């Protein structure tokens, strides 16, 4: 829309976005990952 | 395991008179170790694990 | 050198994008991430000095 002249952000290079804007060479190589929720249980000597 | 291994880029418009020199200044900063400086100071902290 | 001298229009292979090449040839988006890594024969491995 002309509001911004550059997007300096973690913008993922995609086929969808590449049809409209010019991505640079990646400054960070990465991928998609799944984040999930994370000692000793010796009750006693018996 | 990692999937959809697409990186992060700088977005500019189709014309983008800066498109070529931005990419050349990003490959240069990988080789110079500048991006390893940024990874050290912003990404590699390792508080607890 | 083949693409630079117009002997070929493409250089599909294991070419790594870098500074000097991008000033004479027009690379595409990477299809696999590489870099520089060090391969060392494993040192077997031992127990900690304070086990
Ligand atoms: C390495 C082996 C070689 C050496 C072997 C030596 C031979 C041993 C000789 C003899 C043992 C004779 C049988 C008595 C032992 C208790 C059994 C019992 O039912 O206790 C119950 C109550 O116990 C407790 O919860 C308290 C035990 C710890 C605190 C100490 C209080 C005094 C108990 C001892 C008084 C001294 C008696 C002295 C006269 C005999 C067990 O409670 P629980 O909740 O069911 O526990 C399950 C375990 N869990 C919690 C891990 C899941
Ligand atoms: N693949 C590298 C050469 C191999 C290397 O030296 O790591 C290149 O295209 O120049």
């Amino acid at each position: 829309s002309g509001q911004a002249d550059m997007i300096v952000a973690p913008l993922t290079i995609n086929n969808e976005r590449a049809q409209y804007i010019e991505f640079s060479k990646p400054f960070k190589y990465q991928g998609l990952t799944i984040l999930v929720k994370k000692r000793s249980t010796l009750d006693s000597f018996m | 395991e990692l999937f959809f291994r697409s990186g992060f880029g700088i977005g500019m418009r189709k014309d983008s008179p800066w498109k070529q020199n931005v990419s050349l200044s990003i490959l240069k900063s990988h080789e110079n170790g500048f991006m390893e400086d940024l990874d050290k100071t912003w990404v590699r902290y390792q508080e607890c694990d | 050198g083949e693409v630079v001298m117009k002997r070929a229009y493409m250089a599909v292979g294991s070419l790594t994008i870098n500074e000097e090449r991008s000033e004479v040839v027009d690379f595409s988006v990477p299809f696999i991430e590489t870099g520089i890594s060090v391969m060392v024969s494993r040192s077997n491995g031992t127990v900690s000095p304070s086990a």
